[PDB]
């Protein structure tokens, strides 16, 4: 069990919170309201996005919230690859038995939620190998036949929701899906402000250009920041697509911008900011802290294409019409009066 | 329009006597 | 330290299999053990892999490996300094070559490293090892300073100790000359220009990004009436 | 696609006008005022059409003083043809505009330039200064106060819009229009006038001392 | 699947109903004379017409009809993309599977349906295949295959050939009178509704609901600010602007049903007066609508025949709400 | 592939009429009007052409100017050739048809641009007006009412379908045509007429005051 997390430390998501909520604590808060109506509680909710956008820490945020808001839940969370044995046995037992102790719970009335994480290693698909290939029936069976218990949630995270089947995500079973895009200027903003808090050091020169008021110079710093990462400045510059019928696209950094991204480069400017009291012995943080890892983590993700996922191809390609034939990492006349 | 070849994983496996 | 070296062979791009050999179920596993659902410290997993493309981006997601470093091609400093580490005032030198600087063998040594580099990072006629040429046609003639490496210059190293090795047991003059390298490194450029595919594509994209055009065509340099 | 071919035209040409210095050019008291930033002695971005009619331009130097040649010839072939009076700066604009619609559209490179054609009333008559402006591609506006070309033309156009006011004297406009211009002494600036109140030739450079006593 | 789909679960298709009764049921009361004649009864009913709406649940329909006919039942449900293997032949192999399957169905006593869907996505390739499958199983008269198409103009006409898949029945979108219909099928009489709303209709729960449904069909079916869904622009540029009237399908109207019994449910737990409103219909019809901008239009691809195909003329620029030009 | 090319300049040209604004002109008792949506106050898109033959035009201003120029040309070098009631709408309206075909299927961009060619009878003379509408493929087509031009013609055709009457005073035509128009002022409106009563020049701007007046 996981504690310590919060809908208060996630920032820039608002939506898909109220969402999760709906779907997930609503049910367990009203139940005969939901039955007035006669509508359904939605049994499976999906997460899909781009890598690192916060799937777990939804997950996670959600089972803390479900125990808290309540006026002795239990969270399960099993794995693909875990339940894999090498012998006949066990391969199907495991699993039999992990969904009848989450019945067991659910009789005793405490709300059972299982999460199953990185669906692309088990329950992708069976046409394409190349058992594994007897998981998703199973499963698919004991799904059905505990949909109907009130309490019992199934939540699934994945970052490549095209390799998972979509009999799994027919209507039924995974009813919900929730995707988790890619920050935007206020979601950085309040992602900035999830870890640049007041009782990190700040120096003495930065701090006394508001006169000893913190709060104002830690969000002018971040309003400073997430303008300096957001600006389509040449430095800024990414990516080329090419297309034939088309001219070409240019691609930024923003583009493929993540509160991951945003942790480690807060992560390097208190690196550099501890280096600087070491060398010269002022203690604080500076904003030149924070410039110098932005441009660093731009330099160092510059010539991995990594950033780059299928989601992402799939949208530029729905946006621009036209595939995509090459991509580019671009890297550092006259008389003109 | 490709062909592939099979790597096999093969699974345990015990009997008594 | 868990260190994981060739990241090729495991931490592959989930799909893309086309041998029957299964990445989708063994990568979801490090990937849900180091990232953990539950944040563990004092365990730190280094990778070192010359194929990142292969790699699978939710591996190589920042937060998860988010210390990246990029290990290039040494230039004519670094060449200096790498001749810096292997020749050392230690080893053996002729005696005609400690003449002229009146016995000090550092600065002996110091000025070899220095000729060496001269010429190794050269551009002249007989450097031209590659050409390329570009969507739009243009040629570019690379040496092989753009292929160097410190593996580079630990042979040539080795090479010269051997022909120093050959000179002492024929003639029986102890020592190690100058012209040794230089017929190290000849012998050593001859031996690596036969063989045009000795590099990752990466090189290769690295060059298309900066030229900005594609690379479509690969060469070596090895070599009708009245006329009065 | 031609039509994305284009769009990246227009980028060639956007990119050499912000590749180079900023001009402004606005109306007072006694006609219109043309401020440059220029650092040359010999090379100059502000011309002489015809006896009422003035022009600036921004961008590439060779291409720009191409067509202030030939908006000379054409004033001049006219005026002789017809009379002085004749010629006037809507004509003017209206070849430019002509002039690089055809470049933009037929030749190999466009134009990387960004035109200002100003004209204001004949002597003793009244009327309110004409400024036009001619992008690369062939366009033209007609702009009742104030032109900016060159550079980044945002803080330049702001600062004149909170600081510009009709019927300013010389001096006022002038201080306004290097305010503005900031957002530099007489080795670095290049100012004329369309001085309404001449009787034949409005166009009058003002440099060095004079200049100096203005700032 | 459970025949559970009656002709009164599906409105607006009385005359789908009629046409699938026509294709389906009147050979079975005269296979004797098909006998007597050495005659070969019609097997192919190819379903096109609305994208995203109930078109398969006419498939549920005629099953549960021919399952109260001879009084079990099964339903083999494939999906078009996902049966392609592209690499080397495996669709094929998974096609003859399928009808396999279905041989061993017929076996069994039991009237099975082999439908198929998003058949627009495929069609020297797999159609011969499936021609000869086809073949294969028409002696198995029992077995009805019964195929989907939103485009029935990309449909390979070999399949249309003469044989096979003679009959074909298009479906439309769901007609106002429909849309009350479907309304009225999840919006029941059960639903609790607000004392004030009944206040207009002394105490009525069933006219209450008929008129709140006609309210909202109206209001949804309306030229109004608040339908500025899609906007279209032309060759000849006549922009013009798409209304909830268009594009309007009944899995959309369920959702808003749930969106809006969801919004019930939230009011009820905020203000405390239980019962329903017609600013939770508009609340869940407005978030319905919001929701549904994203799935069929990314408006560059594929939304040009989505929209071209239903108006009947090719629109050149969709979207969602040189120089020296005179 | 000829039908590809054919289809693809047929969308562009298209992209550009119905990417301008637009213009009606329409028969009234008087003659015809011609009533267009243009803010500039230099650059116009109603012309005179020959003593009783008018012209509208919406697209691309260099490029119907263009067509402006060379019909004026023509016009007068029949008109001294032969005599000046000999030069008739129906000729110049020819002479357009045959220029936006061989521009279409000649030049390497389509005219954006979509022709009205309007035409009244002679002084102390009686017969019809006569409005000929020339599109950018080359097409002509006889129009016994009023022609729309440019911008979205479906809405403002629709109303005018609806509001039109023969025999309508100048008063009432200018209501009906700025009421189809809007489906705008004197400093956003070009208005000329083909006043059949004038002696010899029928085409008359309304401006101003007068303007003012009249709406
Ligand atoms: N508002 C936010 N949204 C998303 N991530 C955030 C946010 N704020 C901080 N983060 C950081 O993002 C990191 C990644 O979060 P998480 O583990 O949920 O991603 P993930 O969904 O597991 O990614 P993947 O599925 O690719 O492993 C966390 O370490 C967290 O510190
Ligand atoms: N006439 C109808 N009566 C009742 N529900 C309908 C009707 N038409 C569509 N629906 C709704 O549409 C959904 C069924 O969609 P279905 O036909 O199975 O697939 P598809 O959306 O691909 O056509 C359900 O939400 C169902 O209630
Ligand atoms: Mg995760």
């Amino acid at each position: 069990e996981v504690p310590d997390v919060s809908y208060a430390d996630i920032g820039g998501l608002s939506r898909q919170i109220e969402q999760i909520r709906d779907a997930v604590e609503l049910p367990f808060l009203h139940k005969e309201l939901y039955r007035e109506y006669s509508l359904r509680p939605p049994k499976g909710v999906l997460l899909y996005g781009p890598p690192g956008c916060g799937k777990t820490l939804i997950a996670k945020a959600v089972a803390n919230s479900l125990a808290k808001k309540m006026a002795k839940s239990y969270f399960l969370n099993i794995k693909g690859p875990e339940l894999l044995n090498k012998f006949v046995g066990e391969t199907e037992r495991h699993i039999r038995l992990i969904f009848q102790r989450a019945r067991e719970k659910a009789s005793e009335g405490t709300p059972v939620i299982v999460f199953f994480d990185e669906m692309d290693s088990i329950f992708r698909t069976r046409g394409t190998g190349v058992v594994e290939t007897t998981v998703v029936p199973q499963l698919l069976s004991e799904i059905d036949g505990v949909e109907g218990l009130e309490n019992v949630i199934v939540i699934g995270a994945s970052n490549r929701e095209d390799m998972i089947d979509p009999a799994i995500l027919r209507p039924g079973r995974l009813d919900v899906k929730i995707k988790i895009e890619r920050p935007d200027a206020e979601a950085a903003q309040d992602i900035y402000s999830k870890y640049l808090t007041e009782f990190l050091p700040v120096h003495a020169d930065d701090l006394a250009e508001f006169d000893g008021d913190r709060s104002a110079c830690i969000k002018a710093m971040i309003e400073k920041v997430v303008d300096r990462m957001y600006a389509e400045i040449d430095d800024n510059r990414f990516l080329e697509v090419t297309y034939a019928n088309g001219d070409k696209e240019v691609m930024y950094f923003k583009d493929f911008n993540s509160g991951a991204m945003i942790q480690n480069v807060v992560d390097r400017a208190k690196k550099n900011a501890i280096k600087s009291v070491l060398e010269t012995g002022q203690p604080g943080l500076r904003i030149q802290h924070l410039l110098d890892s932005i441009v660093d983590e731009f330099a160092e993700n510059e010539d991995l294409p990594n950033t780059t996922n299928p989601d992402d191809w799939a949208r530029i390609s729905g946006k621009k019409g036209e595939r995509i034939v090459y991509i580019r990492t671009l890297v550092t006349l006259g008389q003109y009066l | 329009g490709s062909m592939a070849q099979e790597q096999t994983k093969r699974g345990g496996g015990g009997g008594d006597d | 330290i868990v260190f994981f070296d060739e990241m090729d062979s495991i931490f592959r791009t989930r799909g893309t299999g086309v041998s029957s050999d299964v990445e989708t179920t063994v990568v979801p596993q490090l990937l849900s053990e180091i990232d953990g659902v539950e944040g563990l410290e004092n365990v730190i997993v280094i990778g070192a892999s010359n194929r990142e493309d292969m790699i699978d981006p939710a591996i190589l997601r920042p937060g998860r490996l988010d210390v990246k470093i990029k290990i290039e091609r040494p230039d004519a400093e670094a060449a200096q300094d790498i001749y810096s580490k292997y020749l050392t005032e230690f080893l053996p030198v002729h005696a005609d070559d400690l003449a002229e600087f009146d016995g000090d063998r550092s600065a002996c040594i110091k000025a070899m490293i220095e000729k060496v580099v001269d010429r190794m990072y050269a551009e002249i006629d007989d450097n031209r090892f590659l050409e390329v040429t570009y969507a739009n046609g243009d040629k570019e003639v690379m040496y092989f300073k753009d292929f160097n490496s410190g593996a580079m210059i630990q042979n040539v190293v080795d090479r010269a100790k051997k022909n120093a090795i050959k000179s002492v047991l024929e003639t029986g003059q102890p020592g190690l000359r100058i012209q040794h390298l230089l017929d190290s490194i000849v012998d050593e450029f001859a031996e690596n220009e036969d063989l045009p595919n000795t590099t990752n594509p990466d090189d290769w994209a690295r060059i298309s990004g900066k030229k900005g055009e594609r690379i479509v065509y690969i060469r070596t340099l090895v070599t009708l009436g009245q006329y009065l | 696609s031609p039509e994305q071919a284009m769009r990246e035209r227009s980028e060639l040409a956007r990119k050499g006008i912000a590749r180079a210095k900023s001009v402004v050019a606005l109306a007072y008291a006694g006609g219109v005022l043309f401020v440059a930033e220029n650092p040359s002695r010999s090379l100059q971005k502000i011309s002489e059409l015809y006896d009422r009619v003035g022009f600036a331009a921004a961008g590439k130097f060779n291409e720009f003083d191409n067509l202030r040649r030939g908006g000379i010839q054409f004033a001049d072939t006219r005026g002789y043809a017809y009379d002085r009076r004749d010629v006037t700066g809507r004509q003017l604009a209206n070849v430019y505009a002509q002039t690089l619609g055809t470049i933009f559209t037929e030749q190999a490179k466009p134009y990387e330039v960004e035109l200002c054609v100003a004209e204001v009333a004949h002597y003793g008559e009244t009327k309110r200064p004409e400024l036009y402006r001619i992008t690369y591609d062939g366009s033209i506006a007609d702009e009742p106060h104030f032109v900016v070309m060159g550079g980044t033309t945002e803080p330049i156009a702001n600062a004149l819009k909170e600081s510009y006011a009709e019927n300013a004297s010389l001096t006022d406009a002038l201080r306004i229009a290097v305010a503005a211009l900031r957002a530099l002494g007489v080795a670095s600036l290049e100012v004329a006038v369309l001085d309404a109140n001449r009787p034949r030739r409005a166009f009058r450079r003002i440099t060095g001392s004079a200049l100096q006593a203005l700032l």
